[PDB]
């Protein structure tokens, strides 16, 4: 450099430091420790490389009010967004900012006055993983929310307000069947099955009757946000059977469990009752189906039915101090325990840059819970030895 | 019916959450019977925000040395106070004197060194350490909210002596920080259960409740929130004044 | 060449030699070992909260004692549980409260304060925009009963070396240990009380009834009639407290019981008789409460501000701060803020740092949007002087004083440099020392549960640490209020 | 699923007779706690201490902007009104004498936020990228850098 | 009015819902009954996408229209101080000349 | 609506007075029967519907009138909301013989 | 906003395909049996056909107006270089005139 | 001030009142009234100042 | 590759600069790439 620019020792220090860590980051230097560059400093380089920008994140603990700005947050509500464009003009009159924080409380008024309808829980025990529900509006409108909340963060049931997740509304024209709707986890995305009651009758007879036909939907959420066009399958057999004919009387009843390692959605419909026995059999009072992954579906045999008789714990039963409904939660179902069905070791560097250790993973995890033993057996774990240096 | 809130005399007490939840009405025979169910409300020693706020309430607060408490007992002080001299301007000597144990408590926010020597220095000149009425030094010297066992009576001398001094040395003189006094104030902190009272007007008859009677459970004697709440009140109305 | 578990206990270990399906071509290029299915005997595992680990190595080692290559991985075994006290249900109470249980715990699901903002909403939104209103009560979560508690002032003496206290619940359910049920910190000036609500159902309180002790370490309060013990009575139709003194004789869950103590540990407990809690904004709904009392005022104080509708801007973001007080029934009111969470200081956000987003560090500490919202009533004071100034008359001249005064006596008196003369020089690598920084964060993990200063002062030589930096926004409008002064 | 007093224990001592610390770990990154304990933690213990360092790391960052947030001079202040002084803020005063207190005007070297404190984390993160052995270290090939 | 003519285009989204609920009853009857609109219901959820559509449109144009008067404020402030500038250099340029 | 608390010996200020509002939410009430009512305190509307209906599987067509009650309230916003329905057939039929 | 009404445009040809196969299902039954809407598919994709140009229009709005404010700001940019070597040239006229 | 500025008694008593007035409602000054402060001409202070 | 790509040239041609390195660096990274907390053996990111 020429005389004539100028700097500080401490500025120099920092620009010399500063090059240094770009050399040894971008492999231009050899024998860079890998370990040290991936701290955590080092990961955020985008932000740490610059004095200006290093600043800004350091202070934003200390003086968060110098960034928070009245008109955008993270988290903020639709409803304030839809407020925000209602009061974007130049000219804000007092009434105007009236009119539109009036419009603001009705969509406060529709979103506060929601009322849990169903719940499900993506795990087989209650000790981690998010609970997700589905509300219903007031007013007399086939209306319908979601949201999530993860109790893993609970301490002596006590949760963190951000623990929870903004309710969410479902545009997808959904009219069920009294309060037959639940949400459910199956292929790893979110699920919302329902009843829906239609009046039709028997074609060709001179004594025309009419009778119910209950159909069950099943649709899940896109990647973007919107609904799919839902499937839908007939269950008008088991909905007279489990209830004995009386629809009415009784109350019909819902029930959606994710059997994630057999890759398959279990559909319970049932009589409200104060307990229940065995599933098959002698018990008619619950009737099963089997969903799979591409819409198909299965009508349980007593065989099958049968396996799945723990899951009674779940279902909705009737308080026997006074007639009081109490929900309950579906789950995640496992046989005994659950295990992951496969695990991808990955890659490993040898010593020296000498040699590499390349596709290791384990295809295939199964479980095996007989007598009070449980059995793991690890299928086709299989990993590479190469001599190779990286790079 | 929600009553809300209310700020006491002088700024020293509060009350909160005065409400009745239910009322309920009975119209029997042709007399209307009206009962006010769980009426409460909350007594709190708490400043609206000032200097009595945050450093006479705790001065009140420190434990006696004959052992906690203080509650209850007479206190004179200052009625405003504001900084007015030292080397620098520290959470300053807040005296409250209390009357029945014949005490003196001092509050403050930072001291200066811990190493110099302190202690508390209570005269109605500042500058002159030979015009001082009282001088009690620090139990430990790094300590601040402590009380100090004046042991006579001398409320006159604490009302002559402005200027808190809690510097206090005699390396030179080494007033570290002092503090103004202005007027004075007489307050008694203990209550009478007959003087907690509710009382209702239906027309001619009056109803008066207290806490010696209808109290459902006594709250415990302390300076922080104390709720009271009552048992129903029944109250007779019928010799109200019906207009339209 | 072997492949390691480890179920808990039990080490199983296969090796080249015996469990190789087939060899791989002995060379220097792609050698792809397959191994026979591994059965593991996975019945030693430690299961803690329905879950354990397995443990798998892949390891290879050359003659020369090199590693080839090494994988260490851990994978997760969750064990199924529907036991009917482990899983989720939910009720709702007549009065429309929902609210979902597990075990012990309910946690309140809805809302019901949109029914009581229409009155409000008949008035004008002065009405909505109230403490009384933040203040609104909600209806209990089922069966039960709420209870007063009161707690000494910190006494190292009787609790410990730390401050902190936890409260435990007895005989519920099926469980006769001990259960958290709250946590908190101790004051070292008063005293800390709490109201808690403990649930109740037919059958579900068991011998003696129900047990709410609290513990310090050091010492915990759970011996023979030392927790606070309450039971239904069904003939006189309410909740009692069995052991607020001595007794000879009392009625308990089971029948009469001969020898009563006196609970210890707490000051005083007491039921609360038709107590009611008001709203918490720190529940499910505490997003939509914050935006109805905060968040919604300072947005269209904003956009007022933007578009210079002075007068109506201040009536906004009155809502939440005004300095000259708040008329309630006539009076001003007791209160600083009216915003009801800002004046109790509530956090609502325990993961603040979990990525760069300010507003969520001023959730967790809401001091920040006090602070936030008082220089937003700043910058309302400084703009109103600067449009009065260029007017140029002299009552706008007046007007331009009258403001900038204002904004001086909000502000108070700048503070000076103070640590800035006395820093001792370090090092480069003083300051970077790692038993510097290990030193300091010691102490605060200390300070974040206790309070332990033995050998208090920390011998000043003994820093080589920064100084934290004033406000430079702060430094900003003192700065411009003294230039704005001196050209008047 | 682990308990950290345990897995701290499995690694005790720190090779100064003391119970390694969760603040010692501050410090290294994943990779170098899996790579120096490699005997003593499996993959899931390894990664159980990184997390939790993490959180006590950001807490402890809390906590002190806590302190220095309601300890500013700048807010009194009508805003003072409303400020509390908590618990923990007389216990950190009593620790660090008037530390809490020591604001500086921005610009000085003695502020967190200067470019001295950005060197300072520089050179605290980029002195161990090489071993000593190379002559690529930070203090071999400037070893004034250091003093 | 174009703020009016948004909020009238989602005043329909719930007369909207509401005609596939009604139209999702079965009409005639007999001993030849039915008469349910099956897709009544998938119509009016459509509908009001479209209606949520035209909303946003019209709020559009507002705050376009609104920022445009405001940029255009601007240019006439840049004008005012242009001929302020020009009273004031040719006061100054009369100076000069006498 | 119009407040009479403001009435001195039956003489009403014009200023009492509101002005008359539009409802727009698709009422089609049988003869007269709508009014208004105020609970939950916010305006409700209130009215009854008369429809043609037959009795399905009878070889006698018989067809009757199938009363219906609904009920709607006034929202933030000034819109209205969807009605609630109830059959009120039996009552009808009992009260009017 | 414009970018989500076109959004919200497109989001509603799936709900009209549904519609279309929903109605070509019989709604009569007994011994007059029937009432299927025999054009219902077609009408359904002619509904797509007009929510894909809808759509398309808004997304040619929002990129419209979106250029016209970076030619507007290339403009503002070229009148800040003049006003600068305006400001560059009077300063020379200083030398000159001392 | 500069002696360059100008004023009037009455010009200079209105500011010297309305700086008061602000001093007391904003709890400046200890010992304000607070019964006072409540007044109608108070309250509408955001006109009347 | 592509849909990386188009990001990134889009977020470049309006000069956010820090947003487009994100997108870039799914294809090529001269640092290297964290997997499993540690730096992958690969050179590029997109197998292909």
């Amino acid at each position: 450099v020429s005389s004539a620019i100028k700097t500080t020792r401490l500025a120099e220090a920092i620009a010399g430091i500063q090059l240094y860590i770009n050399r040894a980051l971008n492999r231009i230097e050899p024998n860079a420790r890998a370990d040290v560059s991936t701290r955590q400093f080092f990961t955020d380089w985008t932000v740490n490389n610059r004095y200006s920008t290093w600043g800004g994140v350091s202070r934003l603990v200390y003086y968060p009010e110098n960034y928070i700005d009245p008109t955008q947050r993270i988290g903020q509500t639709r409803m304030m967004d839809e407020l925000l464009e209602n009061i974007s003009q130049s000219k804000l009159s007092r009434d105007t900012v009236e009119d539109a924080f009036k419009t603001y409380l009705t969509r406060f008024e529709t979103v506060a006055d929601l009322k849990v309808v169903s719940a499900y829980h993506d795990n087989v025990n209650s000790n981690t993983g998010l609970t997700w529900f589905v509300g219903q509006t007031r007013e007399n409108l086939p209306e319908y929310y979601w949201r999530n909340v993860d109790i893993s963060r609970m301490q002596a049931g006590e949760l963190a307000a951000n623990a929870w997740k903004e309710w969410t509304k479902i545009d997808t024209a959904v009219n069920p069947y009294k309060d037959a709707i639940r949400p459910v986890i199956f292929r790893e995305r979110l699920h919302l099955i329902w009843v829906e009651k239609e009046e039709v009758a028997k074609n060709g007879t001179d004594p025309v009757e009419t009778y119910d036909r209950f159909t069950l939907k099943l649709a899940f959420l896109r990647h973007d946000g919107s609904w799919s066009a839902p499937w839908s399958y007939d269950i008008t057999t088991q909905v007279e059977a489990v209830t004995d004919k009386k629809p009415d009387t009784e109350r019909l009843a819902l029930a959606a469990s994710g059997f994630q390692g057999e890759d398959t959605l279990l559909v319970f419909v049932y009589k409200t009752g104060k307990s229940y026995s065995d599933f098959g059999g002698s018990n008619k009072n619950v009737a099963g189906m089997t969903i799979y992954g591409d819409g198909s579906f299965k009508k349980m045999e007593n065989t099958a039915l049968s396996r799945y008789s723990q899951l009674k714990n779940t279902f909705d039963i009737i308080h026997t101090q006074g007639n009081d409904l109490v929900r309950k939660a579906s789950y995640r179902f496992a046989q005994d325990f659950e295990v992951p069905a496969s695990l991808n070791m990955g890659s490993a560097i040898g010593d020296d840059s000498l040699t590499v250790m390349e596709n290791g993973n384990i295809p295939q995890i199964t479980s095996k819970y007989s007598s009070d033993n449980l059995a793991i057996t690890l299928h086709n774990a299989a990993f590479t030895v190469r001599y190779d240096g990286s790079g | 019916l929600n009553m809300g809130s209310a700020i006491g005399d002088d700024s020293l007490t509060v009350m909160e959450n005065g409400n009745i939840p239910q009322i309920t009405s009975k119209y029997s025979s042709d007399n209307l019977a009206i009962t006010l169910h769980n009426a409460a409300f909350t007594v709190r020693y708490d400043g609206s925000g000032n200097v009595i706020r945050n450093k006479q309430i705790s001065a009140m607060k420190l434990t006696g040395v004959d052992g906690k408490s203080q509650y209850g007992n007479a206190f004179i002080i200052a009625n405003t106070v504001k900084h007015y001299g030292g080397y620098s301007d520290l959470g300053g000597p807040i005296t409250v004197y209390n009357k029945t144990k014949n005490y003196i408590a001092s509050v403050q926010g930072h001291l200066m060194n811990a190493d110099y020597t302190r202690r508390l220095i209570l005269t109605p000149v500042e500058n002159n350490y030979y015009a001082r009425l009282f001088e009690f030094p620090f139990s430990p010297n790094t300590i601040l909210n402590t009380v100090f066992t004046v042991g006579s009576n001398k409320t006159s001398d604490f009302k002559k002596c402005s200027y808190a001094v809690g510097g206090a040395n005699s390396q030179g003189f080494q007033i570290f920080s002092s503090y103004q006094s202005s007027g004075w104030l007489d307050i008694d902190t203990g209550i009478n259960n007959t003087d907690i009272k509710i009382t209702v007007m239906a027309g001619s008859k009056t109803h008066t409740f207290t806490a010696s009677d209808h109290i459902a459970s006594l709250p415990a004697n302390s300076f922080d929130a104390m709720p009271y709440t009552f048992k129903p009140l029944e109250i007779d109305a019928s010799s109200l004044a019906f207009t339209n | 060449i072997k492949i390691t578990v480890m179920a808990g206990s039990k080490t199983h270990t296969f090796t080249a030699s015996d469990h190789i399906a087939s060899l791989p071509a002995n060379s220097f290029d792609a050698m792809p070992y397959t191994f026979k299915p591994l059965e593991i005997d996975a019945s030693s595992l430690a299961f803690t909260n329905n879950i354990a680990p397995l443990d798998i190595v892949f390891e290879t080692k050359a003659k020369d004692g090199r590693v080839l290559g090494k994988i260490k991985q851990t994978l997760s075994v969750k064990r199924v549980n529907y036991n009917p006290e482990d899983i989720l249900f939910l009720r709702e109470t007549h009065s429309g409260a929902q609210y979902m249980q597990l075990g012990v715990y309910r946690i309140r699901l809805n809302t019901l304060l949109a029914s009581q903002l229409v009155s409000r909403a008949n008035t004008g939104i002065d009405t909505i925009l109230t403490m009384e209103t933040q203040r609104l009560p909600e209806p209990p979560l089922g069966e039960g009963f709420f209870a007063n508690f009161v707690l000494p002032k910190y006494d190292p003496a009787e609790h410990g070396d730390e401050r902190w206290f936890k409260i435990h619940i007895g005989n519920v359910g099926g469980n006769t240990g001990r259960q958290p049920y709250y946590s908190g910190m101790l004051s070292d000036t008063s005293e800390t009380s709490m109201t808690l609500f403990v649930p109740y159902a037919e059958g579900y309180y068991m011998h003696e009834g129900v047990r709410l002790g609290v513990g310090y370490q050091k010492i915990t309060y759970d011996n023979t009639w030392e927790s606070a013990f309450f039971y239904f009575d069904e003939t006189k139709q309410q909740f009692v407290l069995i052991n607020d003194a001595d007794h000879d004789s009392g009625m308990t869950q089971q029948g009469i019981v001969k020898n009563i103590k006196k609970y210890k540990g707490f000051l005083n407990v007491s039921i609360a008789t038709g107590y009611s809690a008001p709203m918490d904004f720190n529940s499910a709904s505490a997003l939509y409460y914050w935006e109805l009392f905060y968040y919604t005022p300072m947005m269209c104080f904003q956009r007022l501000l933007q578009e210079k509708q002075f007068d109506e801007a201040t009536q906004w973001i009155n809502y939440v701060y005004n300095p000259a007080g708040y008329i309630v029934n006539g009076e001003i009111a007791p209160w600083i803020w009216n915003c009801r969470p800002l004046e109790e200081t509530t956090s609502w956000n325990a993961n603040p740092l979990d990525a760069i987003d300010p507003d969520a560090v001023a959730q967790n500490d809401p001091m920040h949007y006090k602070i936030a919202t008082f220089m937003r009533l700043l910058d309302q004071l400084i703009l109103r002087g600067d449009m009065a100034y260029r007017e140029l008359t002299r009552d706008a001249l007046n007007e331009a004083k009258m403001w900038y005064v204002r904004t001086l006596e909000l502000l108070g008196d700048e503070p000076e440099d103070y640590g800035s003369q006395q820093w001792a020089a370090p090092s480069l690598s003083g300051a970077a020392s790692q038993t510097v920084q290990a030193a300091y964060q010691q102490d605060l993990t200390m300070l974040g549960r206790g309070g332990v200063s033995k050998n208090l002062r920390t011998a000043n030589s003994l820093v080589g640490l920064f100084l934290p930096e004033y406000n430079p926004a702060l430094t900003d409008y003192w700065q411009t209020l003294r230039l704005r002064l001196f050209n008047l | 699923m682990y308990s950290t007093a345990v897995l701290l224990n499995k690694i005790s001592p720190t090779r100064d007779g003391q119970t390694m610390t969760l603040a010692d770990l501050q410090y290294l990154s994943f990779s170098e706690l899996r790579k120096i304990f490699d005997d003593q933690l499996s993959w899931g213990e390894a990664r159980h201490l990184y997390h939790e360092t993490i959180e006590q790391k950001k807490n402890n960052r809390l906590l002190e902007a806590r302190i220095f947030t309601r300890a500013n001079p700048q807010l009194s202040g009508a805003i003072r009104l409303g400020i509390e002084r908590d618990s923990v803020s007389r216990s950190y005063d009593e620790m660090f004498g008037a530390r809490s207190s020591s604001f500086v005007k921005p610009g000085s070297v003695a502020s967190m936020f200067s470019p001295a404190g950005y060197l300072t984390e520089l050179y605290r993160e980029a002195k161990d990228l090489h071993f000593s052995s190379s002559a690529y270290h930070l203090d071999n090939r400037r070893p004034d850098l250091a003093d | 009015l174009l703020d009016a003519a948004a909020g009238q285009s989602l005043a329909g989204q719930v007369l909207s819902i509401a005609e596939g609920v009604a139209d999702l009853v079965p009409n005639v009857f007999g001993l030849a009954c039915g008469g349910s609109r099956w897709g009544a219901a998938l119509r009016a959820s459509a509908s009001v996408m479209s209606l949520s559509a035209t909303a946003s449109q019209y709020s559009a144009d507002k705050i376009s229209r609104s920022e445009a008067y405001r940029r255009r404020r601007q240019e006439w402030e840049i004008q005012r101080d242009n001929a302020d500038g020009e009273v004031k250099q040719m006061d100054a340029q009369l100076e000069s000349l006498k």
